[PDB]
């Protein structure tokens, strides 16, 4: 891959990695934030 | 810098992190770019926490639940900052004591999670080489072919504990469970520090998990120059390992962590050099590793035995 070709995938795959945890965050009922996040 | 929003991003040859700020903290997520049978799945990750839930080691381990096979989302921490910060900081800033701290607690949480019976984490493979290079063994190989080229000339100090000095250890040894990627961009500096990570977790050598968490004292040491800050902070890890465990590391554990330390090395330049095309700048890493990796191992307290391989 060249160095256009690498920071292409490098920009794809960071932004879908924020976008699924924005859409995780988003998402998660308080019962499953219950289980990830305890007190 | 907004709630929602990314804060930090730390793309890696195997693995791509992100911190979110979110209302109740700082959420980190992980990607790798296949998904493979040697990072950890759900299940395996559920019974490396059930088993750890009940000991001293809870407390600091931040498990991630998997969104699918190649995601991880963990729970929230407190802040976006990571002890690789203070480990790679350049220029030099105030020493922050309870930053430092964090070595001794580190070394004690490895010491507990080494504890961990075997018969408690059914799931768990044995980790024979990194779950990065199992994922992806065309890179493995190519690494490998790397690092048989590097200058034999240029660190034999590290070549001898790698290589022959490794084999002296013997085989049968209590293998235990093991974080795998312990490196300082996985902890979440004290007060109340925290580890991330966890997809790479098996059963392995315990040495080889302390090893991973010196290389980065050894790598900073040799790129930024601050050799005496990088030896105190393997001294504590040492201390806190010990004292936890109540027993001193024997001449055999410390040849087999040496040997998994001077791989690291080896594999890190070997790494640049066909990454990045540069057999000469891997070179002069190399060179500088040799020079930093002798101090350390003696602030960890290693013996002639292992130090005198240079
Ligand atoms: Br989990
Ligand atoms: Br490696
Ligand atoms: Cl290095
Ligand atoms: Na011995």
């Amino acid at each position: 891959m060249s160095e256009a070709m690498a920071s292409a995938v490098d920009e794809a795959a960071f932004a879908d990695l924020v976008s699924k945890i924005q859409a995780a965050e988003a998402s998660m009922t308080d019962e499953q934030r219950a289980v990830i996040d305890p007190a | 810098v907004r709630t929602g929003q990314p804060v930090r991003s730390l793309p890696g040859p195997f693995v791509n992190r992100v911190c979110l700020r979110v209302d109740s903290g700082y959420r980190w997520g992980e990607s790798v770019p296949v998904a493979a049978p040697a990072y950890l799945d759900a299940a395996a990750l559920r019974n490396l926490a059930e088993a750890i839930a009940p000991t001293q080691a809870a407390q600091y381990a931040c498990i991630p639940a998997l969104i699918d096979d190649r995601t991880a989302i963990h729970p929230v921490v407190t802040t976006p900052r990571l002890l690789s910060d203070t480990v790679f900081e350049s220029p030099a800033s105030a020493v922050v004591p309870q930053v430092e701290q964090t070595f001794s607690e580190l070394g004690g949480f490895l010491a507990r999670l080494h504890s961990i019976p075997l018969e408690r984490v059914a799931a768990l493979p044995t980790r024979t080489r990194p779950a990065w290079l199992q994922a992806a063994p065309q890179a493995a190989d190519g690494i490998r072919a790397a690092r048989d080229r590097l200058d034999k000339d240029a660190a034999p100090g590290i070549q001898r504990l790698a290589g022959a000095g490794a084999a002296e250890a013997p085989e049968v040894f209590p293998r235990t469970v093991v974080h795998g990627r312990l490196s300082t961009a996985s902890c979440v500096p004290g007060p109340a520090p925290r580890v991330l990570g966890w997809r790479e977790a098996g059963i392995a050598d315990p040495m080889a998990d302390l090893a991973f968490l010196l290389r980065d004292l050894v790598q900073s040491a040799a790129a930024m120059g601050a050799q005496q800050l990088q030896e105190q902070r393997a001294r504590l890890t040492a201390e806190g390992y010990e004292a936890a465990r109540g027993t001193q590391l024997s001449d055999d554990e410390h040849t087999r962590l040496a040997g998994h330390l001077a791989s690291g090395i080896l594999q890190h330049v070997a790494l640049r050099a066909w990454s990045a095309s540069d057999p000469e700048g891997a070179d002069a890493l190399l060179r500088r590793a040799e020079r930093s990796l002798p101090g350390i191992l003696g602030a960890f307290g290693a013996p002639r035995e292992v130090t005198g391989r240079l």
